[PDB]
RNA sequence: GGGCGUCCGUGUUUUACUGUGACUAAAGAAGCGUGACUAAAGCAGUCAUUUGACUUGAAUUAGAAAGC
RNA sequence: GAUCUGGUUGAUUCUGCCAGUAGUCAUAUGCUUGUUUCAAGGACUUAGCCAUGCAUGCCUCAGAAUCACUGCAUUUGCAGGAAUCUGCGCAUGGCUCAUUACAUCAGACGUAAUCUGCCGCAAAAAUCUUGCGGUUUCCGCAAAAUUGGAUAACUUGGCGAAACGCCAAGCUAAUACAUGAACCAACCGGGUGUUCUCCAGUGAGACGCCCAGCGAAUGAAUGACAGUAAAACCAAUGCCUUCACUGGCAGUAACACCCAGCAGUGUUGACUCAAUUCAUUCCGUGCGAAAGCCGGCUUGUUCCGGCGUCUUUUGACGAACAACUGCCCUAUCAGCUGGUGAUGGCCGUGUAGUGGACUGCCAUGGCGUUGACGGGAGCGGGGGAUUAGGGUUCGAUUCCGGAGAGGGAGCCUGAGAAAUAGCUACCACUUCUACGGAGGGCAGCAGGCGCGCAAAUUGCCCAAUGUCAAAACAAAACGAUGAGGCAGCGAAAAGAAAUAGAGCAUUUCAAUGGGGGAUAUUUAAACCCAUCCAAUAUCGAGUAACAAUUGGAGGACAAGUCUGGUGCCAGCACCCGCGGUAAUUCCAGCUCCAAAAGCGUAUAUUAA
RNA sequence: GAAGUCGGCAAAAUAGAUGCGUAAGUUCGCAAGAAGCAUUGGCUCUGAGGGCAAUUGCCAACUCAGAACUGCUUACGGCGGGGAAUCCAACUGUAUAAUUA
């Protein structure tokens, strides 16, 4: 009692447990991004849904409405950071079209593999827990670390690792 | 007759984490009301940081090192609300407790000479035994033989050093006013006009600098100076002004670059 | 004990209030103190902030005011003549506010002579001459003063204050009670 | 000589609805900022370069009905 | 993601329900578990019953020290101080949801209808005391007011089985209690002398006398004004003019000196209020400069400083009342209320105060199909689940508000109680006893029984957050605090993420933390996390035996026309339907499927 | 305290008046005085209830309610015990003068 510490859900299980169309789409992502579980998919479905949904609400709204400017620019900024979107795209309509890969491409696991420090994505996911990759001078052990686009220059390897 | 006051039920302005305690220090009756006041303990401990604990609260206070209103105060539960003057002679810092814009307590620093000055709103005016008139200030002072002109709603500029009332300030038409209470706190402006409403609140229209309009109940108005260009107290660094919420944000990004 | 709350009453609509609360000390009735003529008695009660209110069991002298003359005098209560609530309170003589009383009347005579010189120092004779003018006294009073008993109406609330104080009745109401009395 | 301010004396319109505005506890919900390694959180912290700096931050919104 | 699918027919198209699946800080239960971070946890059934332990007390430079107490001791004693009186608090916090539908609660108003300790700002000239001498127990001289008797601890005797059970007698303190202070010391008034000082009777002046303080009582006055501009006659009175009350309206706040302006004007929307004046009161049921304390001192017959307290007053923290709008289901509850208050009136009484709250009299009202009355389930809300939207549902539970301490009732003390770790009684239970008696109240925290589908340690600590308090800390000398915090137990929920990576035979190049451990870090202490395998110098994984499970494989619904066994048997199956000798469904083996340190099942609920 | 006895036969019991209250059944009329509870004296007062004559004056005859004080040895006569059911006749009435109502 009397302990106020807020906790929350990050993910949701889909209705219709097994559809061979979805399950197919699931596995095709699990093997491609080297994912441990479906759980890590359903997560970027909800962070994408929440994000998407406030894009609708603000979008249904009249232009120059004070929420649409302030609260609208902030969703439209944070997607330029993290590089969910390209800095060429600012309509706020673009937020309303995003896909599960966009947020998975940005996950430190794929990027360490894309940056080329690893064989595919399984080396990359182990090589993160093995504590060797550091983002900028900061060792980061979480595969799901979402890599801010300003930070994609700095990864390299740890200085406590074998590699430094 | 309650004694304890819980964090979640403490006023938000004391600005005390929900975690890290069940309770907040409950202020005793005093000059200023419970819901609007900042205890001394929250001043030294949380605001000024001179004390990392409540244990260091009594270390510093019970020694009477920390003055408000020229008088040394021993009590961490003492309410010090607004217009108050909190001096520490040891370090040599001097604070007026005035509201910040954004509706928060800000501690203005002030010169040696201006801590003498304290100016207090006239909450009531009555006759004491033997025809003595008295004025009961927002602060809680009972001030005998005020100016024959003073009336409810006027400020009494009060010298806290030598104890006496220097010049007063009426309230009519344009006179600079700091809003105290009710969502416009700290926001300054002239009175543009006052609505009458006998038997109920008088709603009181104001105009900040650079033009803008807002209302309050006239019991949230505290007079200061004849014009908005002349004020008899030192207001916080953002004077009375509210920035647009979209200008506040994009100036925290530009400065964020360092 | 005795209680002043409403929790025992039929609602406007006639139903019972169901009491979920116990009695409070902020609801109290202190049995009546039924005052009477007699040698002074008092039982002090301490009430609701530490304040005492003086119950007067059995008080007699009492302090009576003669309005239109702006005076008062300390005068025995002779009798309880009339009461508007119960007729028993007269037989029993309980003194309660706005009872009617017969009062000794004698120091009023001495005052009215000492003041206007009229019996019902040449510097002070002419003052009498000056006080006469503009001034007149209703027969109905002065006719009562001859007897040495004046109908009064006791103004203090004798259970709370512990004293019986009143006014001498006047013609507008003095004629109402005299008739209503006999 | 005319004109505002104040007070008093003598000789007719509301309400729903709508716009704006006051007035309203925190936690909770929505939300800004912020690499607590990420996240659920939190309201913190960040920076020089030391013997402090940022006038350091802790924005803002909704919250039936009724009442103004 | 504003989504639907299997079952009625030989087929068809419908209605239409059952079944399916997705949540739930929704609880239970089953099998299963390596690591971490933050969490609920005797509410649901009994507001059942409780063994034992703890759960509030507090003293500074500053209220009372011969402990026949401990230290030091060439000073009359100073340094601690055990108990004990005194002052404050125990009315808060904690727990719990039995009661409860114009009650409680929410938002919004009100107290001008009131009580208010502590806390802030302020107020303060009521008072014939004391000593010496005398003496009529009364004058007269004098002025730093040098007041009183009693109680506890304690000693002596002790009673009693015992007991938060008691009795005598003897000592002694106060900021306990009781008394009490004149001149210093002002201004302002009312009433009046068979008072004398004057000048002509609305005369003035002195002096004498009784009374003139805050607060309370009754009475009287004040608590403004506003709808008109000249004149003159009389008495007084002012002022001018004369010489004379002589002639006469120029002048202009008031007022018969000692004060030539020391109030001609309190506050509200509004008051019988604030305050002022006059008349009688106040007998304890109000009023000290605590006749109080320790510090300075450059110094003591007005040096100075900070505390303590009385009475008055008004802000503040509160208390208690009232109630504008709104709150579930029921008519197989339609009339409800007035004997003995029901709705209103009058004079009271009682209250802190308003009031049918209550006594006496008077009237006949008040409420109801826009659901009264009755009954059923319920603490109210902030809020939670789920929702495209609209909604449906939950809210015992952290914050606010209400109520209770086994059941009922009564009350003392106090500023505040109808208080229960306070008293008194009865009821139901129960614990000691030497038989005479004396006790108890866990819906405080641990824990026990019981009950039940259902819920942890008789653990450490005040380090933090608050509270009370005579209180800073330290210095011989660290207040209590089961409030609160910390850990134990803890797959209720929630976040992160291991169980291999690299170039089917193999083979070998690294890497890692589970775990071990640490100069340590952490913490009140210990934990956990983080940091670490040399920094001169310290561990380690290959069948990774350091080995992932729980439910399924006819359909809905993703995944076998495998192989055994059984023969309408045993069993599966939410629904449809399988099994009666080649079973896609049971029991098994292999194989694949979904989810995965998590996964089935039951009931409740939301979407469907 | 019905054990008596064929059987509560006989006796006891109930009891006036006023207020509150009153079940099943029913032909709605009753049942009903159902059942049951409570009050009662004496004394000293108070209120209400009218007539007549010209607001005022004078007068008769009683009843009811309320209060204070005080008392009970429960104390003339007179005056219902009540409730749950079965059988029969609907009811009031008549009827074996002198064994049957």
């Amino acid at each position: 009692m009397r302990n106020y510490n807020n906790f929350n859900r990050v993910w949701k299980a889909p209705r219709r447990p097994f559809e061979k169309e979805r399950l197919d789409r699931e596995m095709k992502l699990c093997g491609q991004y080297g994912l441990r579980c479906k759980r890590e998919i359903w997560r970027v479905n909800m962070t994408l849904s929440k994000m998407r949904r406030t894009a609708r609400l603000l979008l249904t709204l009249p232009e120059n409405h004070p929420r649409r400017l302030l609260e609208g620019s902030a969703i439209m900024r944070r997607c330029h950071e993290y590089g969910f979107l390209d800095e060429e795209k600012d309509k706020l309509d673009y937020v309303l079209s995003l896909t599960v890969p966009d947020i998975l491409e940005r996950r430190l696991q794929t990027i360490v593999f894309k940056a080329g420090l690893a064989k595919s994505v399984h080396h990359a996911r182990v090589l993160i827990q093995q504590r060797h990759i550091a983002v900028a001078k900061q060792i980061v052990t979480i595969p799901s670390f979402i890599v801010r686009v300003s930070s994609e220059r700095h990864i390299a390897f740890a200085d406590a690792s074998p590699f430094g | 007759a309650k004694k304890h006051l819980k964090r979640l039920y403490a006023p938000k302005d004391w600005m005390l984490s929900k975690l890290t305690g069940v309770f907040a220090p409950r202020p005793r009756p005093g000059p200023h009301k419970l819901r609007e006041c900042l205890p001394l303990l929250v001043i030294i401990r949380n605001r000024l940081k001179y004390a990392l604990n409540a244990r260091e609260g009594e270390m510093i206070l019970r020694q009477g090192l920390v003055h408000v209103d020229n008088h040394p105060r021993r009590d961490g539960k003492y309410p010090a609300g607004f217009m108050d003057v909190v001096e520490i002679p040891k370090t040599g810092d001097r604070f007026r407790l005035m509201y910040d814009v954004k509706g928060r307590f800000a501690l203005v620093s002030l010169s040696e000479a201006e801590a003498q000055i304290k100016l207090m709103k006239v909450v009531n005016l009555y006759t004491a035994t033997g025809r003595v008139p008295v004025a009961v200030t927002h602060d809680g002072h009972r001030i005998r033989y005020p100016d024959p002109h003073t009336s409810i709603g006027d400020t009494i500029v009060y010298n806290v050093k030598e104890k006496k009332c220097v010049d007063l300030i009426k309230n009519r038409q344009g006179k600079a006013v700091i809003v105290t209470g009710g969502a416009n706190r700290g926001r300054i402006g002239e009175i543009v006009k006052v609505e009458c409403h006998p038997g109920a609140f008088n709603i009181a229209h104001l105009k900040d600098a650079s033009g803008a309009e807002f209302a309050t109940r006239a019991a949230n108005i505290f007079v200061i100076g004849k014009d908005l260009n002349h004020l008899q107290v030192t207001v916080p660094k953002q004077q009375g002004l509210r920035m647009n919420v979209i200008q506040e944000r994009e100036e925290r990004l530009i400065a964020a670059e360092a | 004990g005795i209680v002043r709350s409403r929790l025992h009453k039929r609602k406007i609509t006639g139903g019972k209030t169901k009491i979920h609360r116990k009695r409070m000390k902020a609801e109290l009735g202190r049995l009546p103190a039924n005052t009477r003529l007699g040698a002074r008695r008092v039982s002090p009660v301490r009430a609701r902030g530490g304040n005492f209110k003086i119950r007067a069991l059995r008080l007699d002298t009492g302090n009576f005011a003669w309005a239109s003359e702006a005076i008062a005098h300390r005068v025995r209560l002779l009798d309880v003549v009339y009461n508007a609530t119960s007729n028993e309170l007269v037989r029993t003589k309980t003194l309660v506010k706005n009872c009617i009383v017969a009062v000794d009347a004698a120091p009023f005579k001495r005052w009215y002579a000492k003041h206007y010189g009229i019996d019902l120092s040449p510097k002070l004779q002419r003052e009498w001459i000056r006080r006469r003018r503009n001034h007149r006294v209703e027969k109905a009073i002065a006719d009562q003063l001859r007897e040495g008993r004046v109908l009064a109406r006791i103004t203090s609330r004798p259970g709370q204050s512990g004293r019986a104080d009143g006014i001498l009745l006047e013609g507008a109401e003095l004629q109402f009670y005299l008739k209503r009395l006999e």
